[PDB]
């Protein structure tokens, strides 16, 4: 997944 | 590989700051690492656009979401701004990386250090600062307003920092909020525990451009  | 690592005092970090409401860790993270790199050998001190880093990679989702090693790559690859001639806004939108002109600064690679192993992650951030991950989803790691982190925290990955020095106990990180958390800006987490991940998962996945 992607890091927010 | 002295026993304390400051690039502060050592003229390769800028004034610190904030994403806002913006999911964009991972752009800041990346503009202080190329940074870093960029003044280690030219001796020229720069502050990049992470606008920039989120309106152009559109692998990454900006404003929520995104890899401190699609930003780089992407700046090796094309190149990246002034923080100036791109300053950041908070909101995602057009790449005007083309628009905006020339670019000013473009490295000559990306490599990462091996997961898992503090001996490494030191080394690395011994010959430049380096963008690491973490777990800040945390209620504690929210809170800290000065001190040394040890938790209680989770190996559920999800932040993206910055790397900026360590000491024989205490590794010292560069977070992409205000001069209003932590020790203004600042946040010490401590090493040497026995903890692989590394606590907050600091361990997991961390990154850097290359420079000739």
């Amino acid at each position: 997944a992607a890091f927010a | 590989i002295p026993e304390y690592v400051d690039w502060r005092q050592k003229g390769a970090v800028t004034p610190v700051k904030n994403q806002g409401s913006c999911g964009s860790c991972w752009a800041f993270s990346a503009v202080v690492t190329i940074e870093g790199i960029i003044k280690i050998r030219t001796g020229n001190l720069n502050q990049y656009s992470e606008q920039e880093l989120l309106d152009c990679d559109r692998r990454s989702y900006g404003c929520n979401g995104g890899y401190p090693w699609s930003a780089l790559q992407l700046v090796a690859q094309y190149g990246i701004h002034y923080r100036n001639t791109y300053p950041y806004e908070g909101v995602q939108r057009y790449c005007r990386s083309r628009e905006k002109g020339p670019y000013a600064a473009k490295t000559d690679g990306v490599r990462q250090v091996q997961p898992y192993n503090q001996g490494a992650l030191l080394y690395s951030i011994a010959n430049q600062p380096v963008s690491v991950v973490l777990q800040a989803a945390g209620k504690d790691f929210q809170l800290y307003r000065g001190g040394i982190f040890v938790g209680p925290c989770g190996n559920k990955v999800d932040h993206a920092v910055a790397a900026v020095g360590y000491g024989p106990n205490y590794i010292l990180i560069k977070n992409s909020w205000g001069t209003g958390w932590g020790e203004n800006g600042y946040i010490r987490i401590k090493r040497g525990t026995g903890n692989s991940y590394g606590v907050c998962g600091l361990y997991t996945s961390s990154f850097y451009p290359v420079k000739n």
